């Protein structure tokens, strides 16, 4: 029902629901995109599309793969605006961590803190609540590599294979039957699996030129885009 | 007041002493110099002795809050950089000198503070005001990757030396030994100084006191 | 900005507060809870069930400790139960720099029921939709305390927040007594929350902490496991 | 100095079950006194008594802002307060004057509230606690009362002998001290009553 | 519609119509387009007059922020004046700060967000503003960028703002960009704008172009076509 | 904004309040409270709400709050919001206490939370207090006092009160049955008992649902007595003994 301004406002509903955060989560779907993470083994990987429809748009500057520190990169689903301001605290809070505290941030203390943010965007009203969702990975020492995920409701978790964008109903379900049969995740196991997920949801089968692959690895632990001419060699891999 | 520290091959040996006095007369025949911080982190105090003891417990109350929002063991690195930044925004006012020793995931980790918010990380500090006696012994009898009991040795002894300089101690020579998995708290570790005895009669008399006016109330 | 500062809650022409009674809605369509004070000590336990067998359970926890002899566990929405810890954290310390002795149990939930009265009468806020349970074994005897979204506190000897509570209430009234053992207590509060479980129970979809006098302990799932292994 | 603008003599004794505090009469400025009747010794509930020693303004006042900060403590808890919780109250309340500081220096004594158990500690002007095990002094004249106590203190006192020796502790110190005296009051306190008494000294 | 009232407030479907409805004020404003070539970027605007009693080169929308930084505004043109003033404040603290000019990819990063914060309260607008940004320097060569009023800022190679948006961007693309140079750039500019409705329904305009690159020496300034008056000698010509 | 704002502040074209009249109606629909004089004393009752058979009850009093050294009050009407004005309250009496040295003459006590709690009623935008809540106390001016907190912020100095709504019939009962000049501890809390008899529904009187403190000026020390559950047991039975002579006259 429609009580008070709870339609309008974050308040609370009858039957304690509100409507002004759950609207968002289908504010990140009007984007028309669809981003995968899969975590296998000693490496961790981002894989995502990018939608190019003008050839006067460059190349260049349409990767939403980000790099937050050397360690940590992200991808951002829904709305551009509110998906770049919500990295621009991303980037300034992993160094505070470093000033205060002398070290290096770990991928699960930074997904609570970019959460709490989104926390008072709910908590407090005439304040609107940044539609959009972050994807994480990175390496932690002793504990191997990690893939969490923030909601605009500020909930966070940590799991193992990820979809966001549009089409995560189709893709998690592709990953439950992917993820039973805990098969030797070598590297190449989930570059492919983290295509052929994609390429059969979306249906595509596509160029070698119109997704971005970001990568962390427990021997080389930088983050890493991956260069269009080995985004070529491991979809060649695949062609059996 | 005479502190030291050391780092032997697993870990990390803090010594002390037991006396804190006000101008040239002993107050106190024992005080505890060794402050607790983490249970892998302690800190020995030098120089004014109440602003040494709210220093380190305002930084022991972050830590607790930090390692717990985070969930695993703290870091000496982390100590170290709330020390110093808040050290350096009193201007020197607050009079600390600190000896800050702890094993972490990396390693043991010892470092020295004084109070205007300069850091060294060493092998061996000493600090306070006989720390010119602990120093020599050091330097005389130090060698890298010392044992357990050559490494506690080497601390008790050069805590004695300044305590037979000026401003030593009561004497309770105080031991707080810090390794990967076992730690360790020592009190009286060492008494090398003993109170004489009374060889007087001192026989009090009830009933040698006048009295003025006497009052008795009684309670529950 | 503008400072507009007006709360968004008034009284009823029958006299009753509207958005209060709301958010105890979203209180009790959360995830079920049970809380058990026993003759030594205080059994929290409560329900983590996953959406999909991808979520890792090493990431988020439950049962959640304050000071070394305190836990704190919920039953409402997820992302406001981590504000009130936070601020239950710097709370508990401030007393512990004044007076350098850890907080009674009781003294606790003097202040944390202030925090969530302030977000009740404030302006342009919205109250929380999360209920707590607080406990510890302070001064030999052990308690257990409830605070509501509205501000109040209660003192259990056996209680049961989230879904089908009404009948947690029940089953609790026909199980406990005057006094059982901690091992006997865990025993009747797995009993309670099996009533509203899914058809599989295991050491992740149950998450058990304890209070014992030599202070709070949340259990690891070798134990849980082998604390459900046949013995109920 | 300021210490010494007022005079002043603290003394705490710790016995077998029981403690005792004692403290001067005379108020003055700096070479003439006033009155014999200023109180420094106030209770903080039962069985638990402070004392405070140094400039006449701070005894006051800090007395005061304590007993503000101890009636709201005994009410949000139905339970007295332990002796190490005041000490710990203390210590605050005079940090808290990190640079603007009162010019007093605190002596807690008193009992344990459930078991017998004596506590005694004495501050320094910001806030150093040091507790001990046989007497804790403060004043002007603490160097006389050093003196005292280190040869008439025994372990395990009845409270007959422990009254006799912070008796001639007191007179004996305070005497060879020009700013203090004009009286003595000896607060002896145990499990089952408080005795107070007043002693027979120099009025000079 | 309806709930479309403040900016602070979500559809039921999740958008925000504010933004919307302020992007199709910009929709009403005459055409400016922006390109590029291999060594510099040429701007044009077409600008209608008035009635009579304009003087000729007044309120201009051919701003100038910083030595190599200028902007190409059209739609609410009082907006406009008070966002350049905001990147000339923003251009000057970067210099105070660390001594050489800001790059374009950064300076557009610091606009764009400041253009988001007006589309988050219930107590501001958002902006109906859209323009172009563009600059030559000898480490990074020639960028061209686009900011809309929602925040959204990527380059482009060429780009047109106003009523024919996707009527002038059709005869864009079939030049061969890459390799010209921009003084054969700006002759071919003028036609683009002279096919396209110059005064066809409406009264009377004028035409003005602005210019930077490798013959500026990164200076940026309006081009000396009033010298030899070039642009309207080609353009006109092509009527047949 | 403007369509958000509640109104808390506005006149009736009559003339009356909007908001303070409402107020008043939901400390009706609560517990039970009064107090009585005495020639020696002065005491509290209250009504137990949730006696569920799961709870603890362990903070000695729930109603009662010993607010100084030798006052209490009881509560009505929301309890989270009452918490607030207890630790103001306790606060405004040891301010005073610092001030002069003296304790504070329970009637400027009063009178400083009544001008706390109107003052939401007046300027700012916010919620007012739905609490009226007893008093009393000692002086040494006037003895032995009771009062009456509203959440209008008018109080009275009463000899007999209660509560209304709930207990409305007792304020009839209590004109009938308190004779003036004599009504002692004995007399007084036998009265009592056969006030929270009719007033609670619940029969025979279960000494769980009850709660009574009282007060007495002793030897110079003004004791607070919350008298335990062990002698309500011996006060009801002797209500329950008057029965019997009350069945004699037919």
């Amino acid at each position: 029902s429609s009580a008070g301004f709870d339609r309008h406002i974050t308040i609370f509903s009858p039957e304690g629901r509100l409507y002004q955060v759950e609207y968002a989560f289908k504010a990140i779907n009007q984007g028309g995109l669809t981003s995968v993470a899969v975590r296998g083994k000693d490496c961790a990987v981002i894989v995502t599309q990018k939608k190019v429809p003008d050839k006067l748009l460059d190349s260049s500057t349409v990767t939403h793969l980000f790099k937050i520190t050397e360690n940590i990169g992200c991808v951002m689903t829904g709305m551009t605006a509110d998906s770049r301001s919500q990295v621009q605290r991303a980037r300034y809070e992993a160094a505070n961590w470093k000033y205060k505290y002398g070290y290096e941030i770990p991928v699960d203390m930074l997904c609570k803190r970019i959460a709490d943010i989104s926390q008072v965007y709910t908590q407090n009203a005439e304040m609107r609540p940044l539609g959009c969702c972050m994807i994480l990975i990175g390496i932690d020492e002793e504990q191997g590599p990690q893939v969490y995920k923030c909601d605009p409701a500020g909930y966070y978790c940590g799991f193992k294979a990820t979809a966001a964008g549009v089409k995560q109903t189709e893709s998690t379900s592709f990953l439950e039957k992917k993820v039973k049969k805990k098969f030797d995740w070598t590297f190449e196991q989930t570059v492919e699996t983290a295509i052929t997920c994609l390429s059969t949801v979306l249906s595509i089968d596509f160029k070698p030129s119109e997704i971005e692959v970001g990568v962390v690895t427990v021997e080389n632990p930088k983050f890493r885009i991956l260069t269009e001419a080995e985004i070529d060699a491991h979809l060649v891999a695949l062609a059996e | 007041t005479t502190i030291a520290g050391v780092v032997y091959k697993d870990g990390i040996v803090l010594g002390a002493d037991t006396r804190a006095t006000e101008g040239m007369v002993v107050a106190d025949k024992n005080c505890s110099k060794i402050h607790f911080i983490s249970p892998n982190i302690y800190c020995c105090g030098a120089g004014t002795a109440a602003d040494t003891d709210m220093t380190t417990q305002l930084i022991s109350s972050n830590l607790e809050l930090h390692s717990l929002s985070t969930g695993r063991l703290p870091r000496v690195v982390t100590a170290n950089r709330m020390l110093k930044q808040m050290l350096f925004r009193y201007q020197g006012y607050i009079g600390a000198a600190l000896v800050l020793g702890g094993v972490d995931v990396t390693g043991p980790h010892l470092y020295s503070i004084y109070p205007h918010g300069s850091t060294d990380k060493l092998p061996y500090v000493t600090m306070g005001s006989g720390s010119l006696a602990a120093m020599a012994v050091f330097e005389d009898k130090f060698r890298p990757d010392m044992e357990e009991e050559e490494a506690k040795n080497l601390v008790s002894e050069a805590i004695a030396a300044g305590i037979f300089n000026d401003l030593g101690s009561g004497s309770n020579i105080d031991l707080c030994v810090i390794s990967k998995n076992k730690l360790d708290f020592l009190r009286p570790y060492t008494v090398p100084n003993k109170k004489g005895t009374r060889l007087g009669r001192y026989r009090c008399e009830k009933g040698t006191t006048a009295v003025l006016t006497e009052k008795i109330t009684p309670l529950e | 900005e503008r400072g507009y500062s007006f709360s968004l809650t008034t009284f009823s022409p029958s006299g009753k507060l509207v958005q209060i009674e709301y958010a105890l809605a979203a209180v009790a369509g959360g995830a079920p809870s049970v809380g058990i004070k026993a003759a030594n000590g205080v059994v929290l336990a409560t329900e983590k069930k996953q959406k999909s067998i991808l979520y890792d359970e090493r990431s988020v926890h439950k049962v959640e400790p304050i000071t070394k002899h305190i836990g704190l566990v919920y039953s409402g929405m997820g992302p406001d139960y981590r504000v009130l810890v936070h601020r239950a954290r710097k709370l508990a310390q401030q007393y512990y720099l004044v007076y350098q002795e850890p907080i009674p149990t009781a003294q606790l939930v003097q202040r944390v029921a202030s925090v969530m009265q302030e977000y009740t009468q404030s302006g342009g806020v919205r109250p929380f939709g999360v209920s707590l349970l607080i406990c510890g074994w302070n001064e030999g005897r052990p308690y257990l305390f409830q605070s509501d979204p509205s501000g109040a506190y209660f003192a259990w000897k056996a209680t049961a927040m989230g879904k089908n509570y009404v009948n947690g209430k029940t089953f609790l009234e026909k199980r406990y007594n005057e006094d059982l053992e901690l091992e006997d207590a865990i025993h009747t509060a797995i009993l309670t929350l099996k009533e509203s479980f899914e058809g599989q129970m295991t050491e992740d979809n149950i998450e058990v902490g304890i209070c014992n006098e030599a202070g709070f302990r949340r259990l690891t799932p070798t134990e849980v496991k082998d604390y459900l292994a046949a013995i109920a | 100095s300021i210490m010494s603008y007022n005079g002043g003599a603290v003394m705490a004794m710790k016995g077998k079950n029981c403690v005792a505090i004692a403290a001067d009469r005379r108020f003055g400025i700096q070479a003439q006194m006033v009155t014999t009747d200023f109180q420094k010794i106030f209770p903080m509930g039962d069985r638990l008594y402070i004392g405070l020693a140094g400039l006449a303004t701070d005894v006051q006042t800090v007395a005061q802002r304590l007993k503000f900060r101890l009636n709201l403590y005994e009410l949000k808890e139905g339970r007295q307060i332990k002796p190490y919780t005041l000490m710990s109250m203390v210590a605050n309340l005079l940090y808290e004057k990190r640079f603007g500081p009162y010019y007093t220096e605190p002596v807690i004594a008193g009992l344990d509230p459930k078991t017998f158990k004596p506590f005694i500690c004495s501050l320094d002007l910001i806030g150093c606690p040091m507790v001990t095990d046989d007497f804790v002094v403060s004043g002007t004249c603490a160097e006389q009362m050093y003196g005292m106590c280190e040869s008439l203190w025994e372990p395990n006192m009845d409270p007959d002998h422990l009254f006799e020796t912070i008796s001639q502790a007191m007179l004996n110190a305070v005497d060879r001290d020009a700013v203090s005296g004009m009286g003595v009051i000896v607060h002896i306190i145990e499990k089952d009553k408080i005795t107070t008494r007043t002693l027979k000294a120099r009025m000079d | 519609t309806g709930y479309d009232l403040s900016a602070s407030t979500f559809s039921p479907d999740g958008r925000v119509f504010q933004v919307e409805y302020a992007m199709k004020a910009v929709e009403n404003s005459s055409t400016a387009i922006g390109i590029r070539c291999k060594d510099g970027v040429v701007f044009g605007v077409e600008k209608l007059v008035l009635s009579k009693l304009y003087e000729e080169g007044s309120n201009k929308r051919l701003f100038n922020v910083d030595r190599h930084v200028g902007m190409a505004v059209a739609g609410l043109l009082a907006d406009a004046r008070s966002l350049a003033d905001i990147a000339r404040e923003e251009a000057s603290n970067f210099r105070s700060n660390f001594g050489y000019n800001i790059p374009l990819k950064h300076l557009a990063d610091r606009v764009a967000m400041y253009v988001h914060a007006y589309t988050l309260y219930s107590a501001v607008r958002p902006f109906g503003c859209s323009f172009m940004l563009g600059s030559y320097s000898v480490n990074d060569g020639a960028q061209l960028y686009m900011i809309d009023p929602s925040g959204v800022s990527y380059g482009y190679w060429g780009c047109a703002i106003g009523k024919a948006r996707q009527a002038a961007k059709t005869e864009i693309e079939k030049l061969q960009m890459k390799e010209m140079t921009c003084r054969d750039i700006v002759k071919e500019v003028a036609k683009i704008i002279y096919i396209v409705h110059d005064e066809v329904k409406d009264k009377a305009f004028e035409l003005e172009l602005s210019w930077v690159g490798e013959l500026t020496n990164g200076r940026h300034e309006i081009v000396p076509k009033d010298i030899r008056e070039e642009a309207e000698k080609y353009a006109k010509e092509s009527l047949k | 904004s403007r369509r958000y704002d509640s109104r808390t502040t506005i006149f009736s074209p009559e003339g009356r309040l909007y908001q303070v009249e409402y107020a008043m109606e939901a400390i009706g629909h609560a517990g039970t409270c009064l107090g009585i004089l005495a020639n020696d004393g002065v005491l509290l009752a209250a009504e137990r709400r949730n006696i569920h058979k799961l709870l603890d009850e362990v903070f000695f009093s729930e109603k009662i709050y010993k607010l100084n050294e030798d006052m209490a009050c009881s509560v009505a009407g929301i309890t989270s919001d009452a918490n607030v004005l207890t630790n103001e309250l306790r606060l405004i009496a040891q301010r005073y206490l610092l001030q002069y040295q003296e304790p504070i003459p329970c009637e400027q006590l009063v009178t400083a939370l009544c001008d706390i709690k109107q003052a939401y009623t007046q300027f700012g935008g916010k919620r007012p207090f739905g609490v009226s809540l007893l008093y009393i106390g000692w002086d040494k001016h006037y003895g032995f006092q009771l009062y009456q907190s509203d959440p209008s912020g008018n109080y009275g100095g009463w000899k007999a009160t209660c509560i209304g709504n709930n207990s409305a019939a007792a304020v009839s009962m209590l004109k009938q049955d308190y004779k003036e000049g004599e009504m002692t501890l004995k007399s007084a809390l036998a009265l009592a008992i056969k006030v929270l008899n009719k007033t609670m529904d619940v029969s025979k009187l279960s000494a769980e649902k009850v709660e009574i403190a009282t007060l007495t000026r002793e030897n110079g020390k003004t004791v607070i007595r919350v008298l335990k559950q062990k002698e309500v047991e011996q006060l009801i039975k002797k209500h329950e003994e008057e029965e019997a002579k009350a069945e004699r006259e037919k």
